[PDB]
């Protein structure tokens, strides 16, 4: 996250860190046994570590749970980055508790001017601004207008802006599949961009609300 | 240059998804 702040520990208990060897993606717990994530950060196995604020030291927050089922979204394209979603079923549910608790699925879209929060641990592109430690950064959804021109016919229905087009404030590598969260709903998944910060390139997220079908028939499983 | 904010490590562009290339540090962006 580049040019947020620390969050306020536990803060945002939905948000996870993906491992495998190292944080690579964040993600978003949406129920005891479900996180939601970015189809692009797809592993077959995946650590879930929840209740986290610094990822390099063990806290008592922690929770390490292995996936059991990593599912893209079946029309994912990876051309483009296109639909960009995906779903994590954990081996055991977590326990929801003071430090990992789930966020809500969208009951509609969020329309452009919402204030969302979006977090991660990604790059900060600082000196002073640590990414181990969970950073925050309130940023608004733009208009489809100012999304397409910075991304001239780049923007398909399954995606929205969010940020200043003025550059300096946005999500950065190690951040994708983290949440944007716009009064306690889950809106976003932090998918692609043109660098990060830069002026007229905010960064682009898959869209939650037209996935609240397949997720929630997804989750019930077979 | 479409690049998804993935933090994954590489010694060369070929490594990275989509149109991320190798930055210096050895990390895609
Ligand atoms: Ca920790």
């Amino acid at each position: 996250i580049v040019g947020g702040y620390e969050c306020k520990p536990y803060s945002q208990p939905h948000q996870v860190s993906l491992n495998s060897g190292y944080h690579f993606c964040g993600g978003s717990l949406v129920n005891e046994n479900w996180v939601v994530s970015a189809a692009h950060c797809y592993k077959s196995r995946v650590e879930v570590r929840l209740g986290e604020h610094n990822i390099k030291v063990t806290e008592g927050s922690e929770q390490f749970i292995s996936s059991s089922r990593v599912i893209r979204h079946p029309n994912y394209s990876s051309y483009n980055i296109d639909n960009d979603i995906m779903l994590i079923k954990l081996s055991k549910p977590a326990t929801l508790n003071t430090y990992v608790q789930p966020v809500a699925l969208p009951t509609s879209c969020a329309p452009a001017g919402t204030m969302c929060t979006v977090s991660g641990w990604g790059n900060t592109m600082s000196s002073t601004a640590d990414s181990n430690k969970l950073q925050c950064l309130n940023i608004p959804i733009l208009s489809y207008s100012d999304c397409n021109n910075s991304y001239p016919g780049m923007i398909t229905n399954a995606m929205f802006c969010a940020g200043y087009l003025e550059g300096g404030k946005d999500s950065c590598q190690g951040d994708s599949g983290g949440p944007v969260v716009c009064n306690g709903e889950l809106q976003g998944v932090v998918s692609w961009g043109y660098g990060c910060a830069e002026p007229g390139n905010p960064g682009v997220y898959a869209k939650v609300c037209i996935f609240n079908d397949w997720l929630t028939s997804t989750m019930a499983s077979y | 240059r479409v690049c998804p904010k993935i933090l994954m490590e590489c010694k060369k562009d070929s490594d990275c998804l989509a149109e991320c290339i190798c930055l210096e540090h050895g990390y895609c962006g």
